[PDB]
C-alpha cells in the first residue's frame, strides 16, 4: 500500500494483521465505521484505497451526494466496513507523493458515429457501488490527470463495442485540485 | 327534522338501494359479454329498464331537497349529482327529436363506404379503410380514401350536426348552463374552501396556458418528421409549410405512432422484446397476471379476491362461446371484481394485464365510498393511474428482476433515444389535436364561429396550430370534425389532454418518493411503500373530495403542470434540437395545390356600372363550367385528347367578400393529378373570348394573374 504512485479515485486500488500497526504510518483526520466498530476489527479482509484530500473528507461519508460517490468510487456497506482519512510522507517508505489530486466531475453517453455523434448530458453514467467506473470513463480522468488543465473535457472510447459492433463513446470532465497538506501523501481508505 | 337531516335518510336508503339494483345489471351485462346470444341480450335489457326505472324515481325525489339548506359537503354533493334534469328540460318534440338525430349520426359514420374512383367494385367499410391508412406509403392511394371518407360521409353528417348543435344549446340552457360547450367544462368544476375551487372557465385559461408550455417540444418533433416524411414522398413536402394532412399515419392525424418506420433514429438497434423469453419460459395467462399481482404487493397495495380468480375470464373460452375480448376491468359491486381479457403470451398483453388491474385496485380502494361517489376525482383520473403502473412494470430493470430480460444485457443509448422517439409519436403528437378539436368545437357551440365559417376556421386552425394543411380546399359542404368517431357520437374530448399531464405529474411524484436517480423514463417505482402509500392516500377518496385536493395529495399540487412531461422527454428534446438546428418552425402560407393555382380579380362595378350584378353563388358555378370547357378545348385541339372535364374538377379557394378567388384544375380520374398551371393558362386565353362575353366583361374587369 505504500509503494508507486498513488492510485485516484477513478482508479483505486484493490488488494485482499495488526490494525494498530498498520495506523502509525499516517496522521488521521477523521475517522468512522458502519455496522462495526473499531475495536471489532482489532480483536478475508479487503482494502480499498486511494488519493484524496483530507479538506474534503466530508465527501468520504455516508449519504454524501459529491462527485466523488456518483462517478468515481461509492462503496456498498455489505460487510462491517471502517472510513480512514489520513496523510503520511510515502517518500520515506518506498513509494512516492502525489503533485495534485484528480477526479471526474462528470461523465455521460454519446449517440451516433463521427460525424454525427452527439453528446447528452441527460444520460449520465454512475459508478455502481462495490464497482470501478467504465474504461471510457477512467480514460477521460486519466487524460485529464496528466493534461496539466484545472478542467479538461474530452470525448473519448476504450474497446467498448455495442451489439452491432460499433464503438461506445462517452463524454466527460475531470477536475485537478492542489494538495492541502505540504509535503504530504493525503489517502482515504475503506477497510472491510 | 331538518332539510339536511331529511336528507340524510333519503340518500341512505337510496344507497342501499342503489347498490342492489346496480349489481343485478352488471351481472346480467356480464353474462352477455362473455357469451353473446339473443336469450342474454334479453336479460340484460331487461335488467337496464329496471334499473334505469329505479334511477328517475329518485332522481324527481331528490328535487325535494334545496341545495341552500344543506350545509354538509357530502350530502350536498350527492344531491347535486341526483338533481340533474338533462334533455327532460326539453319538450317531447324536441328531445325525441334529438335522440333521433344522434341514432342517424352513429348509424352514418358505422356503415360508411368508399370506393376506389378507378375501380367502382372495390369498396371498403371504414374498418378496411383505416387498415389501410395506417400501413399503406403510397400518395395516391392515401389521398383518394382520405378526401372519399370526407365526401362521402362528412358530407351527410353536415345538415345534422347543424341541428344537433342548435338542440343541444337548447338543453344546456334549461340546465342553467350558457351552452353545451359550458355544460361539458362543468366536469371539471369543482367547489371549496382555500385554492380548492375551480370554475368552469379556468378550464379555457389551463389548457391554454399548457399547450404554449409544450409547444416548444411539439415544434421539434414537427420539424423531425417533416424532414423524414420529405424523403418518404420526394417534391411532395415543403421544408417550411405544414404536413399535407393524408401523410400523418391514420384516417385523422390523431396519432403519429404508424410513421415510427420512417421516422425511428437509429435503424440498426431494436427496441426490447421479451415474448419469445416468455413462450421459451413457459409462461401462460395465469402467470402474467400473478406477477401482476406480485407487482402491486410490493407497494402494499391489495391483492386480489378469492373470487377474482374464479369469476374472471383471462382467456378466450374454447368451449364454442363468443366473446367481445376487448379488455375491460369491471367493477360489480358487493365485493365483487372481474376481469375480461383474452390474453396471449405476449410483451403486449403483460404489459396491459398490469394496464387493467391498476383499474381494480383502485375501484377497491375507494369501495368503503357511498354509492355515487364510488368514482375517481375526475374523467382522466382511472386512465392516469393505469399508464403510470404500464410504465414502471416496462423498464429494462423490472424485466432483469423478473428474468425475461439477460442480467448482463447492456445499455444502450441509441435504444433509449428509438424508445423515446416511439413514446413522442403517441404522446406528444396528439396533444395539438386534442387541443385544436376541443377549442372548435366550444367555439361552435358558443357562436364565435358562424355555420358559414365552419370549415374555414377547422382548416385555419389546423395550420397555426397543428401544423397540418389540407391536400384539398374544402368549402361549408363539408363537415370534416364529424368523420371523426367522437364527434359524431357526442362524446368529450379534452379528456384526453388532462390525462397525460396527470399522468406525468403522477409519475414523477413518486418517483421523487421512491428515490429514483437518472431519467424518469428508466424509474422503477417497485418494492417502494412509501410510494404506494402516496398513491393509495389519493386512491380511496373516490370522488368524494374536490380534484384539485386528490392531486394535492399526490403530486402535492392544485394545479395541472406541464413540467413533468417536458422533463421525461428532456433527452429527446436536446437530442432533436442540435439535430434539427434552426429548421424548426412552419408557415402557414403553403399548401400541396397552392404552387399551380390562378389569381382571378374582377370589378363588376367598373364594367358595367348600373347594369352591375351580384357575384353570387350560381356566377361562381358558371365560371368554374366555363374553365371546364376551356380546358376541354384546350386537350382536344393541342393534345388530340378528350378529356370530359367538368365544373366539380374545378377547385375553388381562398375566396373573399369582394370578388377575388383562386383556383385549380384536376384530372377527372385522377385527384392526385393536378393539371399544370401553364396548360391551364393557355386554355385560358384560348377561349379567354367566351369567357369574357359569359361575364359581359373585358379584359380589364376580368384579370388572370399571370396572363
Ligand atoms: C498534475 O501532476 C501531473 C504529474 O503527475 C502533471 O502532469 C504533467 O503535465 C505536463 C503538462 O503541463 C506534461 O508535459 C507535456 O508532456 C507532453 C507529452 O510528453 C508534451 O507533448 C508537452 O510538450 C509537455 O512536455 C508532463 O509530461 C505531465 N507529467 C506526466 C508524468 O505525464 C499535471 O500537469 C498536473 N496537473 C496540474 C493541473 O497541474
Ligand atoms: C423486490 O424485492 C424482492 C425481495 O428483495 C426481490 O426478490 C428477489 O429477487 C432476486 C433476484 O432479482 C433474488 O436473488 C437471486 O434469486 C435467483 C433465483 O431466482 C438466484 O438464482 C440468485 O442466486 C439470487 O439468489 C432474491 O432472492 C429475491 N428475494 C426474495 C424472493 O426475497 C425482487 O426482485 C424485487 N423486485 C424489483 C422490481 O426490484
Ligand atoms: C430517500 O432519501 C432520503 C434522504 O437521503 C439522503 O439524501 C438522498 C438524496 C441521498 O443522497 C441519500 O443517499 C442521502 O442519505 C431519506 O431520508 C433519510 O431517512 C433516514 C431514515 O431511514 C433518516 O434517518 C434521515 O435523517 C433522512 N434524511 C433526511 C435528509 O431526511 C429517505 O428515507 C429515503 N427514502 C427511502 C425510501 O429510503
Ligand atoms: C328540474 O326540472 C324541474 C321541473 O321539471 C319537472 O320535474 C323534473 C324532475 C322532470 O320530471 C320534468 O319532466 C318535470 O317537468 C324543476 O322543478 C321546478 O323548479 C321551479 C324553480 O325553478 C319551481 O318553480 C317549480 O315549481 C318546480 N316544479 C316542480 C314540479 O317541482 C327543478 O327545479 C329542476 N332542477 C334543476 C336542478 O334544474
Ligand atoms: C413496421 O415494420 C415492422 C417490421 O420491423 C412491420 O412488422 C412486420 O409486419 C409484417 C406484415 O404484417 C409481419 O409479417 C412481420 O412479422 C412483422 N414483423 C414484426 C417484427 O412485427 C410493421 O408492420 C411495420 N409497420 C408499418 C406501419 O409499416
Ligand atoms: C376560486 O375562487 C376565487 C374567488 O373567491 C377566485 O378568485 C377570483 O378570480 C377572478 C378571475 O381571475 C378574479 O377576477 C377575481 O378578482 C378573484 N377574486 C378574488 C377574491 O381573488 C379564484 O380564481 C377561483 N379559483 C379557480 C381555480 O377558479
Ligand atoms: C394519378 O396521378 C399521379 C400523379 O400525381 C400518378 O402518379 C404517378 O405514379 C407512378 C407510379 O405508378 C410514378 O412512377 C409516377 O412518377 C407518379 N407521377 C408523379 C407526378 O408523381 C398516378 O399514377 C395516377 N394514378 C392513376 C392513374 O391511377
Ligand atoms: C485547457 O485549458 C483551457 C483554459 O486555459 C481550456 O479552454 C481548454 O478547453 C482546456 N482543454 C481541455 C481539453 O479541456
Ligand atoms: C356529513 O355527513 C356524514 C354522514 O352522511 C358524516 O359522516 C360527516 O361527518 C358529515 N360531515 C360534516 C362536515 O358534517
Ligand atoms: C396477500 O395474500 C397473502 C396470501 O393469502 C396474505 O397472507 C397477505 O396478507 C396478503 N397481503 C395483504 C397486504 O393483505
Ligand atoms: C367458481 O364459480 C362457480 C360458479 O358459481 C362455482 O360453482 C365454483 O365452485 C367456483 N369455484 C371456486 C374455486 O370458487
Ligand atoms: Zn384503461
Amino acid at each position: 500500500l505504500f509503494r508507486g504512485p498513488v492510485p485516484q479515485p477513478y482508479e483505486f486500488g484493490r488488494l485482499v494483521y495488526n490494525f494498530t500497526k498498520l495506523l502509525s504510518y499516517f496522521q488521521v483526520d477523521a475517522f468512522e465505521c458502519k455496522k462495526v466498530t473499531p475495536e471489532s476489527i482489532a480483536t478475508s479482509l479487503t482494502v480499498d484505497w486511494f488519493a484524496y484530500r483530507v479538506a474534503d473528507k466530508s465527501d468520504l461519508l455516508p449519504g454524501s451526494s459529491s462527485d466523488l460517490q456518483r462517478f468515481n468510487y461509492k462503496p456498498t456497506y455489505a460487510h462491517p466496513t471502517c472510513l480512514i482519512s489520513a496523510y503520511t510522507d510515502l517518500s520515506a517508505l518506498g513509494g512516492s507523493n502525489p503533485t495534485n489530486y484528480t477526479l471526474l466531475t462528470n461523465c455521460y453517453g454519446c449517440v451516433g458515429q463521427p460525424p454525427k455523434r452527439t453528446c447528452l448530458e441527460e444520460f449520465p453514467s454512475f459508478v455502481e457501488a462495490g464497482y470501478r467506473p467504465k474504461p471510457s470513463c477512467a480514460r477521460i480522468g486519466m487524460q485529464g490527470h496528466a493534461s496539466g488543465n484545472e478542467t479538461y473535457t474530452a470525448v473519448v472510447t476504450n474497446n467498448e463495442l455495442d451489439s452491432v459492433g460499433d464503438p461506445i463513446w462517452r463524454m466527460g470532465v475531470a477536475q485537478t485540485k492542489e494538495p492541502s497538506v505540504t509535503d504530504k501523501a493525503e489517502l482515504a481508505f475503506f477497510v472491510s | 327534522l331538518t332539510t339536511e337531516e331529511k336528507a340524510r335518510e333519503f340518500l341512505d336508503k337510496f344507497n342501499s338501494e342503489a347498490e342492489n339494483w346496480s349489481h343485478e345489471s352488471a351481472l346480467a351485462s356480464w353474462d352477455y359479454n362473455t357469451n353473446i346470444n339473443d336469450k342474454n341480450a334479453q336479460k340484460m335489457n331487461e335488467a337496464d329498464s329496471k334499473w334505469s326505472a329505479f334511477y328517475k324515481e329518485h332522481s324527481k325525489l331528490a328535487q325535494g331537497f334545496p341545495l341552500q339548506e344543506i350545509q354538509n359537503s357530502t350530502i350536498k354533493l350527492q344531491l347535486q349529482i341526483l338533481q340533474q334534469n338533462g334533455s327532460s328540460v326539453l319538450t317531447a318534440e324536441k328531445s325525441k327529436r334529438l335522440s333521433t338525430i344522434l341514432t342517424t349520426m352513429s348509424t352514418i359514420y358505422s356503415t360508411g363506404k368508399v370506393c376506389n374512383p378507378n375501380n367502382p367494385q372495390q369498396c371498403f367499410t371504414l374498418s378496411g379503410l383505416e387498415d389501410i391508412m395506417e400501413k399503406s406509403k403510397d400518395y395516391h392511394q392515401r389521398l383518394w380514401i382520405w378526401e372519399g371518407w370526407r365526401s362521402e360521409v362528412g358530407k351527410q353528417l353536415r345538415p345534422l350536426y347543424e341541428e344537433y348543435v342548435a338542440l343541444k344549446n337548447e338543453m344546456a340552457r334549461g340546465n342553467n348552463y350558457k351552452d353545451y360547450g359550458d355544460y361539458w367544462r362543468g366536469d371539471y368544476e369543482t367547489e371549496g374552501g382555500d385554492g380548492y375551487n375551480y370554475s368552469r372557465n379556468h378550464l379555457i385559461e389551463d389548457v391554454d396556458r399548457i399547450f404554449l408550455e409544450i409547444k416548444p417540444l411539439y415544434e421539434q418533433l414537427h420539424a423531425y418528421v417533416r424532414a423524414k416524411l420529405m424523403n418518404a414522398y420526394p417534391s411532395r413536402i415543403s421544408p417550411t409549410g405544414c404536413l399535407p394532412a393524408h401523410l400523418l399515419g391514420d384516417m385523422w392525424g390523431r396519432f403519429w405512432t404508424n410513421l415510427y418506420n420512417l421516422t425511428v433514429p437509429f435503424e440498426k438497434k431494436q427496441n426490447i422484446d421479451v415474448t419469445d423469453t416468455m413462450k421459451k419460459q413457459s409462461w401462460d395467462a395465469e402467470k402474467i397476471f400473478k406477477e401482476a399481482e406480485k407487482f402491486y404487493l410490493s407497494v402494499g397495495l391489495h391483492n386480489m379476491t378469492p373470487e377474482f380468480w374464479n369469476n374472471s375470464m383471462l382467456t378466450e373460452p374454447s368451449d364454442g362461446r363468443q366473446v367481445v375480448c376487448h379488455p375491460t376491468a369491471w367493477d360489480l359491486g358487493k365485493n365483487d371484481f372481474r376481469i375480461k381479457m383474452c390474453t396471449k403470451v405476449t410483451m403486449d398483453d403483460f404489459l396491459t394485464a398490469h394496464h387493467e388491474m391498476g383499474h381494480i385496485q383502485y375501484d377497491m380502494a375507494y369501495a368503503k365510498q357511498p354509492y355515487l361517489l364510488r368514482n375517481g376525482a375526475n374523467e382522466g383520473f382511472h386512465e392516469a393511474v393505469g399508464e403510470i403502473m404500464s410504465l414502471s412494470a416496462a423498464t429494462p430493470k423490472h424485466l432483469k428482476d423478473l428474468g425475461l430480460l439477460a442480467q448482463n444485457y447492456p445499455e444502450d443509448y441509441e435504444t433509449e433515444i428509438n424508445f423515446l422517439l416511439k413514446q413522442a409519436l403517441n404522446i406528444v403528437g396528439t396533444l395539438p389535436f386534442t387541443y385544436m378539436l376541443e377549442k372548435w368545437r366550444w367555439m361552435v357551440f358558443e357562436g364565435k364561429i358562424p355555420k358559414e365559417q365552419w370549415m374555414e376556421k377547422w382548416w385555419e386552425m389546423k395550420r397555426e396550430i397543428v401544423g397540418v394543411v389540407e391536400p384539398l380546399p374544402h368549402d361549408e359542404t363539408y363537415c370534416d370534425p364529424a368523420s371523426l368517431f367522437h364527434v359524431a357520437n357526442d362524446y368529450s374530448f379534452i379528456r384526453y389532454f388532462t390525462r397525460t399531464i396527470l399522468e406525468f405529474q403522477f409519475q414523477e411524484a413518486l418517483c421523487q418518493i421512491a428515490n429514483h436517480t437518472g431519467p424518469l423514463h428508466k424509474c422503477d417505482i417497485s418494492n417502494s411503500t412509501e410510494a404506494g402509500k402516496q398513491l393509495k392516500n389519493m386512491l380511496e377518496l373516490g370522488k368524494s373530495k374536490p380534484w384539485t385536493f386528490a392531486l394535492e395529495q399526490i403530486a402535492r399540487t392544485k394545479e395541472m403542470d406541464a413540467k413533468p412531461l417536458l422533463n421525461y422527454f428532456k433527452p429527446l428534446f436536446s437530442w432533436l434540437k442540435e439535430l434539427n438546428g434552426n429548421s424548426v418552425g412552419w408557415s402557414a402560407d403553403w399548401s400541396p395545390y397552392s404552387e399551380q393555382s390562378i389569381k382571378v380579380r374582377i370589378s363588376l362595378k367598373s364594367a358595367l356600372g348600373e347594369k352591375a350584378y351580384e357575384w353570387n353563388d350560381n356566377e361562381m358555378y358558371l365560371f368554374r363550367s366555363s374553365v371546364a370547357y376551356a380546358m376541354r378545348v384546350y386537350f382536344l385541339k393541342v393534345k388530340n385528347e378528350t378529356i370530359p372535364f367538368r365544373a366539380e374538377d374545378v377547385w375553388v379557394s381562398d375566396e373573399k367578400i369582394r370578388v377575388s378567388f383562386k383556383f385549380f384544375v384536376t384530372s377527372p380520374t385522377n385527384v392526385s393529378d393536378i393539371i399544370p398551371r401553364s396548360e391551364v393558362e393557355d386554355a385560358i386565353r384560348m377561349s379567354r373570348g367566351r369567357i369574357n362575353d359569359a361575364f359581359r366583361l373585358d379584359d380589364k374587369t376580368l384579370e388572370f394573374l399571370g396572363i
